[PDB]
């Protein structure tokens, strides 16, 4: 068995890092107070679920998890919450004042006094891993501390654990539930920074997860603890094979190597289907597999038609058998544009888990019998690059708002590096997915 | 109180259609970078489809097919007919793709069908230039630089008389969001002045039927046009028949044919932003009154005669469609 | 066509199907970095104490 | 906890900064003995940014008192809400500053100053994490505009990382007291460029015009014009009161507010306006909408329609449809969007808050960074130019030992911040 550790940072973070963790305890059936009564060795093992929790002699599973935030009002509803007793108070790392969505303020000025802080935290989980893959970090691009600390953050773990993987769950910015408006700047900045220190990155357009909890749950306004309990089970789809007994992806090295065929382009696009409203009063392997090619059902919107895949990977739970998947792909491939790049055999991974999706009771998620997670690394994601370099564009050409970042005692030019960085990025999407 | 941006200025077509929207009232233009729209007339090249319909509150429609170009390339349209099942037609005219020396191809491919012809002596003349030597072509195409289609030239087309003229048909098809497929009932015929040449094939004046290449300019008809009340005429007198049996079913399925085939990949029905394009198709028919599809255009002109009637239709199916305001001149492809 | 490595046990099954075959920074530049702008600022909150006390 | 530290200078300063702790204490359910008997729990959970606690549960405004002459503070204490403020934080002198900006800058604000510091430095080290100051005052007067600034240039010196924000009530001969206003305007402005990160103009020509033709008062007084300064400031600080997503903090505002540091002027606005008169039918979401975007809502008497807008912050309370409320707002930028500057994506932000303000089922409150501001310093400039090309009145000026050329020096600033908006404006 090997540990992962999850980091949770600023308010995106840590609130996502609630979902997941309920999730998690109800997946596994751990109660509350942390006991979890079908685990018989008491007080230590090396099951599966121990990737995620560890054990105390009282019986007592507890997450592999630190929750940072420069504010903090977040956490506090951790420490008071209903999984409370889940954690141990030296997991809640919490600052005075936050970044203010500002960049330069997470990673220079604020990030410089609490990091030393924060990876001795970690450290403190590390030593009790007897194999440490790496780790799970979830972030919001357009947050001061999600960009900016996490960012820091990642560069101090490359050089305390090389050899570990680093798995990131970013949260893209839309003005929609957006608090800032220049989190364009902030987006840029931290994917600049973070780049050759993340192995794989599953973005979410909170846009996506958006009209999704609109059109899909009937929802007229989703709030954040709608938008988080979509995303936590799409995040749980990812981690179920690291936390529950399988042969695919039970290592976070092989996301990389089932994903990520070049370094820089690690982005994969993830698709979930279906999405039930749990108000209403079931989907076979067909249509729930033909659903994930409809742009509708995507964590970022955007056209894989028109571009081209490099590798792809189909998470199933529930009730699924292989020869319903291979004739649900034989008939969808035939109907639809699937490109491959030449270099790669135009193929899919597949995981199954008989274990149905779990939902948290009273939610807005209806129990379905069968679901899936497709991930795909489609060069049709740099149109989420495109949309958010040209915000960037459009107020830099100003320098609008500059001034903030450079009071923070960042230079002006990290701005043009960053953005050279992104466009050479956009520049190998292009030659990868477009022929001429 | 519907906006929309201008983005192609050089469009005769669409420079005409907004000028309707503003007869409307109900719809304001914008500058060419503000986001906030409901509609664009976009760019020719590189537009910009990936930040269309991010904008919340925003019904956004554009008018154009991301990935129609596939259709509109002459280099595409013969690589999407010969690899697409549902295409591989007897409409289309035999075609290969060439690569220049200096810039996969089908070179030894296109020289084993020319075997045939001279050593079957049948005829043998193709274009990119129309020469009977495939010499003097890949000669031609190597010292040009860009990619180049050679293609079968169809040697016994029909001809109108008096003058023995050679022509071609020029159809607009309107696709909209829903892609319902509607033919503009009103065609053109671009017509050549000079009298058709079997024997030389230097004088591409008179082969080529391109409006401004002509431009014995306009003593038959105005403009070198003739339009399908006359045309269908003439094929009464004449052939004792009509333009929609001899020509218009063939058309009118080619153009079906070609559209439904990249439907799948270009399709808006559940996508964040909406296209429609009008399209311009041009057609060959022979002695035998067969017709051949030449080359499908995604950016077509309008003949003068015809923008009003033309350009309103757009408004009407295509945008209100979409945004309604406060018989049909089309015909429509169903399927 | 082909379904290769199906893995198999109790909580689920695992394979791949394919349809066709192919045609960093030390600690001590980022202390440096972080120096770096906690000067700068450092340098800005004195040209303002300076300009106040003017 | 961020606490902010309130100070209140000179006779308009006072006068609206005591009507604004009325406002909110009712807001909060803070009697005027201090004591909480409010229902909600939504009023308890910020109050500390603006409260102080006893023991016995008392709350006491973080509320710091100044004037150089004790008559506007005198009724301040015998006011409804006087027991309610700090008996130690009422700093007085008693010369007075004669409407006199050198007075409350450079001579009788001197000698008071350090008190008042000594107040606010005592205010601070009881604050967990302080996020800032926030001012009242007027900028046509002496010690509101004279020794306000003093204070600000002060405060900035001793707390240079905190973040400075002012609610400045600006001259109009419409409303005016003295001749000199736009001198001591003027010398102000050229300050506050320098020294807030936020000012709310809160003109007393717009203030007068909504009460004489909007709600028909026929001759208004100067508490008819601070009961929509009073609610105003109730809207603007609504976000930082009550618990919420958008602009929760002094820093966060101003990030989203200010995209260039000299351009931190702001236009509020409000609906619905109502007199010191109750209202009976609530307005329905595209109504609030409306009117608060509408010019005879804005508190700067410019046309925003002669501008364009850097930045919109929206605040809309009570209970209603946050769907609706989307809608209305995507609807007035899709409309208008010409009068948007389209090199800022997304430049308008919305909140909603569940307490509506007293009176009202639901309100709507306006905070605007626009290019037509300038057409209030452009006002003032010509005032100022008016009479400073005869140097009129500046004997009572270099009397206090000022010289021509700070007067040189503050117009020329002004005129460079009206240049500076026009260049934004045409960008
Ligand atoms: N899906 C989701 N998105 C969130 C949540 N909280 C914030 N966001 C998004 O993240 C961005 C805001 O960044 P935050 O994470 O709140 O900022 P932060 O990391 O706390 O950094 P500070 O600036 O110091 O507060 C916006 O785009 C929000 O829409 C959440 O609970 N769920
Ligand atoms: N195989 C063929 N047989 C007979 N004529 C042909 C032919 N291919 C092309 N032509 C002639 O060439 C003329 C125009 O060629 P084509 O339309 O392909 O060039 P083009 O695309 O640059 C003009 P446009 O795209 O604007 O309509 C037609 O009028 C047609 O008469
Ligand atoms: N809105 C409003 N404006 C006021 C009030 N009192 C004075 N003013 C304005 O403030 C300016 C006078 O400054 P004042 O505050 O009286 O002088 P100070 O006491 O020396 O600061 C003039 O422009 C007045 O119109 C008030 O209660 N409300
Ligand atoms: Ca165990
Ligand atoms: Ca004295
Ligand atoms: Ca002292
Ligand atoms: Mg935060
Ligand atoms: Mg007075």
């Amino acid at each position: 068995m090997r540990e992962c550790i999850s980091i949770h940072v600023g308010q995106a973070g840590v609130q996502i890092g609630n979902a997941c963790w309920e999730l998690y305890c109800l997946e596994h059936g751990i109660q509350p107070d942390g006991q979890m009564p079908s685990d018989k060795t008491i007080g230590g093992g090396d099951d599966s679920f121990n990737t995620f929790f560890s054990e105390t002699g009282a019986g007592k599973h507890v997450p592999r998890a630190v929750f940072v935030d420069l504010e903090p009002t977040v956490i506090d509803e951790v420490r008071t919450g209903t999984y409370r007793q889940l954690f141990h108070p030296e997991q809640l790392i919490t600052g005075k004042e936050d970044a203010a969505n500002n960049y330069a303020r997470g990673h220079y000025t604020i990030g410089k006094e609490i990091i030393d802080l924060v990876l001795d935290r970690i450290r403190k989980l590390a030593d009790q891993c007897t194999g440490l893959q790496g780790f799970l970090v979830f972030h919001s691009f357009g947050g001061g501390t999600g960009s900016g600390f996490t960012s820091l953050l990642m560069e101090r773990l490359s050089v305390d654990y090389g050899k570990k993987s680093k798995l990131e769950f970013s949260i893209y910015p839309a003005p929609q539930v957006s608090t800032a408006v220049v989190e364009p700047y902030n987006s840029i900045l931290t994917t600049h920074t973070t780049l050759e220190h993340s192995d794989c990155a599953f973005m979410v357009d909170n846009e996506a997860i958006y009209d999704i909890c609109r059109r899909n749950l009937d929802i007229e306004r989703p709030t954040y603890t709608n938008l988080n309990r979509l995303i936590s089970q799409i995040v749980s789809s990812i981690t179920a094979s690291l936390r529950f007994d399988g042969a695919l992806n039970v290592d976070l090295t092989e996301f990389q190597t089932n994903l990520v065929p070049y370094p820089r382009i690690h982005f994969p696009l993830a698709t979930y289907a279906p999405v039930i409203s749990a108000e209403k009063a079931q989907l076979s392997v067909a249509e729930i597999t033909n659903a994930c090619f409809e742009p509708a059902n995507q964590m970022v919107k955007c056209d894989p038609r028109h571009g081209k895949y490099m590798a792809c990977c189909l998470l199933y739970r529930g009730d699924v058998v292989p020869k319903d998947v291979n004739a649900a792909i034989a008939t969808i491939k035939t109907k639809r544009s699937i490109q491959f790049v030449d270099w790669c055999p135009t193929g899919f991974k597949v995981g199954i888990n008989y274990q149905p999706p779990t939902v948290v009771p009273g939610g807005d998620l209806a129990k379905v019998q069968r679901a899936v997670c497709m991930l795909s690394n489609t060069t049709a994601i740099a149109e989420a690059w495109a949309r958010l370099d040209h915000k960037f564009d459009l107020m830099y050409a100003k320098r609008a708002f500059v001034h903030w970042y450079v009071g923070e005692g960042m230079e002006e030019g990290e701005f043009s590096e960053a953005r050279e960085d992104m466009a050479a990025l956009e520049k190998d999407y292009e030659e990868v997915g477009v022929d001429s | 109180m519907y906006t929309f941006v201008v983005r192609d200025e050089n469009s005769s077509v669409y420079a005409e259609v907004s000028r309707l929207l503003l007869a409307t009232g109900q719809w304001k233009r914008l500058r060419k970078d503000n986001p906030r729209f409901n509609l664009m007339l976009g760019e020719r090249n590189r537009l910009p489809f990936g930040r269309l319909g991010h904008e919340p509150g925003l019904v956004q429609l554009v008018n154009y097919y991301r990935g129609a170009d596939k259709l509109c390339r002459k280099a595409s349209l013969v690589k999407l007919i010969k690899t697409s099942p549902e295409l591989s037609c007897t409409w289309f005219p035999e075609s290969y793709v060439i690569y220049p020396t200096n810039l996969t191809d089908e070179r030894e491919v296109f020289l084993a069908a020319y075997n045939r012809r001279r050593e079957g002596r049948e005829g043998n003349v193709w274009i990119a230039l129309i020469s009977s030597e495939a010499s003097e072509l890949l000669d031609f195409i190597d010292e040009q630089g860009q990619v180049h289609v050679i293609q079968k030239y169809l040697e016994k087309p029909l001809l109108l008389e008096p003058g023995h003229r050679k022509f071609d048909i020029r159809s607009w098809v309107l696709v909209d969001h829903l892609y319902n497929i509607y033919l503009y009932r009103e065609g053109v015929l671009r017509t050549s002045s000079e009298p058709y040449n079997s024997a030389n094939f230097q004088d591409k004046t008179c082969h080529l039927t391109n409006h401004c290449i002509q431009k014995n300019y306009g003593r038959y008809e105005e403009g070198n046009e003739m339009f399908f009340e006359e045309f269908n005429q003439y094929l009464m007198d004449a052939l004792n028949t009509t333009l929609e049996n001899s020509i218009l079913l063939q058309i009118k399925h080619i153009i079906r044919s070609c559209l439904m085939c990249i439907e799948p990949a270009i399709s808006t029905k559940h996508l964040h932003y909406q296209s429609f394009q009008l399209f311009g198709f041009d057609f060959m028919v022979d002695e035998e009154l067969k017709v051949w599809l030449i080359e499908v255009n995604g950016a077509p002109a309008c003949a003068q005669k015809l923008y009003a009637e033309l350009c309103q239709g757009i408004v009407d199916v295509a945008i209100s469609s979409v945004f309604p305001l406060a018989t049909s001149i089309f015909i429509k492809l169903h399927h | 066509m082909e379904v290769i490595e199906l893995n198999k046990c109790t909580s689920g099954q695992s394979f791949e199907v394919i349809l066709k075959p192919p045609s960093d920074p030390s600690l001590e530049e980022i202390q440096k970095k972080l120096e770096a702008a906690e000067e700068r600022r450092k340098y800005q909150e004195a040209e303002l104490l300076k300009h106040l006390a003017e | 906890m961020r606490e902010i530290v309130h100070i209140q200078a000179g006779q308009c300063g006072n006068q609206i900064g005591a009507k604004f702790w009325e406002v909110i204490s009712d807001e909060h359910g803070i009697d005027p003995t201090g004591s909480y008997h409010g229902d909600s729990d939504l009023q308890l959970e910020r109050i500390n940014v603006y409260y102080n606690e006893a023991t016995g549960n008392k709350y006491v405004p973080r509320a710091i008192l100044v004037d150089l002459e004790p008559g506007t503070m005198d009724s301040v204490r015998s006011g409804p809400f006087g027991q309610i403020f700090r008996p130690d934080n009422f700093v007085f002198g008693q010369s007075g500053a004669g409407n006199n900006w050198a007075k409350g800058h450079y001579t009788e604000g001197a000698e008071l100053v350090d008190s008042v510091l000594d107040v606010v430095r005592k205010e601070s080290e009881s604050c967990d994490c302080l996020q800032g100051f926030q001012l009242t005052h007027s900028l046509g007067g002496g010690t509101g505009s004279g020794m306000g600034t003093l204070l600000i240039s002060k405060i900035r010196e001793e707390y240079p990382d905190r973040i400075m924000n002012t609610f400045s009530v600006m001259p109009s001969p419409k409303v005016s007291d003295t001749v000199v206003e736009p001198y001591n305007a003027t010398l102000s402005v050229h300050q506050l460029v320098e020294n807030t990160d936020e000012t709310y103009c809160i003109d007393n020509e717009a203030l007068y015009d909504i009460c004489f033709r909007t709600l028909k008062l026929t001759t208004p007084t100067y508490g008819d014009l601070n009961h929509l300064v009073s609610a105003t400031m109730s809207g603007v600080t609504t976000c930082l009161r009550f618990p919420g997503q958008l602009n929760a903090d002094l820093r966060k505002l101003a990030v989203n507010m200010v995209p260039f540091p000299r351009l931190h002027f702001f236009m509020p606005g409000f609906a619905p306006l109502t007199s010191r008169s109750q209202q009976y039918r609530a307005l329905t979401v595209p109504e609030l909408t409306q009117q608060m975007f509408d010019s005879k809502n804005m508190m700067a008497a410019c046309d925003p329609r002669h501008g364009r807008y850097l930045t919109v912050a929206a605040i809309f309370r009570g209970r209603m449809s946050m769907k609706e409320v989307d809608e209305q707002m995507l609807n007035v930028q899709n409309k208008n969007s010409s009068y948007f500057v389209e090199w800022i994506p997304n430049n308008v932000k919305t909140a909603v808050c569940d307490i509506p303000p007293r009176g009202l089922k639901m309100s709507a409150t306006f905070i605007g960074n626009s290019t037509a501001i300038q057409e209030l310093f452009k006002r003032i400039s010509e005032q100022f130019t008016a009479m400073f090309r005869r140097k009129a009145f500046l004997h009572w000026y270099t009397g206090e030992g000022m010289d021509e050329m700070e007067f040189t020096e503050a117009e020329s600033n002004m005129n460079d911040l009206v240049s500076e908006y026009q260049q934004y404006q045409d960008a």
